[PDB]
């Protein structure tokens, strides 16, 4: 009578949300406060972070 | 006479004084040497005629 039609299944998801990696920024602004920068100055600034 | 005033960024700065109604006082004067006296007892500069 039935003949049955042999197929049977599994599946499965993934899930890909984030990206890698975060920016995180903290802008500087480099004659910063307590120090000054003239006209035709020269040295060096440097923010750690 | 003259006072050099400063940032607190500025090491070295090179001046150039010139005198230019020289061909003036040569009507007046027959000669004129002005030494420029620097900062502790140095003489940095001499003008004339
Ligand atoms: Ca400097």
């Amino acid at each position: 009578s039935v003949t049955s039609d042999r197929t049977y299944y599994g599946y499965g998801d993934v899930s890909v949300k984030n990206e890698p990696v975060n920016v995180v920024v903290s802008p500087f602004s480099f004659p910063g406060a307590n120090a000054s920068l003239s006209s035709g100055g020269q040295g060096v600034f440097k923010k750690p972070d | 006479w003259i006072r050099v005033v400063n940032q607190s960024d500025v090491e070295n700065v090179k001046l150039e004084i010139d005198w230019v109604n020289a061909n003036q006082a040569a009507n007046y004067f027959d000669y004129a040497r002005i030494l420029v006296t620097g900062p502790n007892g140095q003489v940095k500069g001499y003008l004339s005629l």
